[PDB]
């Protein structure tokens, strides 16, 4: 996932 | 915690009134960390604008959103996409900035190869955005193929600053966790204080991005990932048989773990890699618009 948190 | 109450400061800070007034057919283009992207037409001229949407309420940190008017207001430059202005419209933060027509570097890694030329000319674009911004204190905490934007010309800029911090003498490192899980440098993971170098090594992933065409364990969950990050040793290439010993060289200033050996973004400016560097006219071909 690409995801920043 | 108030959201009524955050709408409230964040009004005192950005400019008054609602961009509508003035943008049509707004049409969504991107996702990011904080919001949306949206490209709006300017009534009057018929330019392209971008609009960046936050809201209020699905922000982890809403206190982060600051970082954009920060920015905005006291840090543009050369390689960093140009923002205009701020506005609060019911629930969320709107910047119209700097469209971006030819899109993010994510595309490009993932759908072709860059030859060293290219990917020279986008570290050094980079590296010249970061030797000016740590110079400032600006840390920009999450650099990734999804935070590099390009012009339709080849022109490339740094985007994405919802996660910054700022460090000096007075607050000379940060301890935040924040990125995003396969960028994220080692002494972050490791929540030990931290400064500018993390950018550097969240570079040195997207170098591997531009030549692997994703980050290291990028099949991992994004906690295995962080976890091998940390105890592990650099990360390697899958294919170190397809970068000349100059680009290994130069990534090896990059992905160390010790952060005071890793090179900083003014040392790297120096490296023979980056006289490897193509115009921005090279980077054209490899975006969608005009690859086969």
């Amino acid at each position: 996932k690409r995801l920043s948190v | 915690v108030s959201h009524e109450q955050f709408r409230a400061a964040l009004q005192l800070v950005v400019d008054p009134g609602d961009p509508r007034s003035y943008l049509d057919n707004f049409i969504k283009i991107g996702e990011g960390s904080t919001g949306i992207v949206c490209i709006a037409t300017v009534r009057s001229s018929g330019k392209l604008v971008a609009v960046k949407k936050m809201d209020l309420r699905k922000q982890q940190r809403r206190e982060l959103l600051f970082n954009e008017v920060v920015i905005m207001r006291d840090y543009q430059h050369e390689n960093v996409v140009e923002m205009y202005n701020s506005y609060l419209v019911g629930d969320e933060l709107w910047v119209v900035m700097e469209f971006l027509e030819g899109g993010a570097l994510t595309d490009i890694v993932t759908h072709t190869r860059m030859n060293e030329e290219q990917i020279a000319a986008v570290c050094l674009a980079v590296l010249q955005a970061l030797s000016v911004l740590h110079a400032q204190g600006v840390i920009h905490r999450d650099i990734k193929s999804d935070s590099i934007l390009l012009t339709h010309d080849g022109r490339v800029k740094l985007s994405d600053f919802g996660f910054c911090a700022q460090v000096s003498k007075e607050v000379p490192r940060r301890k935040s966790l924040v990125g995003t899980p396969y960028w994220m440098a080692p002494e972050l993971i490791s929540r030990l204080p931290y400064g500018p170098e993390v950018d550097i090594w969240s570079l040195g992933i997207m170098v591997i991005e531009m030549v692997d065409g994703e980050p290291p364990y990028f099949n991992e969950p994004p906690l295995k990932a962080m976890k091998m990050i940390r105890d592990n040793l650099p990360p390697r290439l899958k294919n170190l048989h397809k970068v000349s010993p100059s680009l290994k060289g130069f990534l090896d200033r990059l992905l160390v773990r010790d952060p005071a050996q890793r090179a900083t973004a003014a040392e790297l400016l120096k490296h023979p890699f980056l006289a490897k560097a193509g115009p921005p006219a090279s980077i054209v071909p490899l975006m969608r618009q005009n690859r086969t």
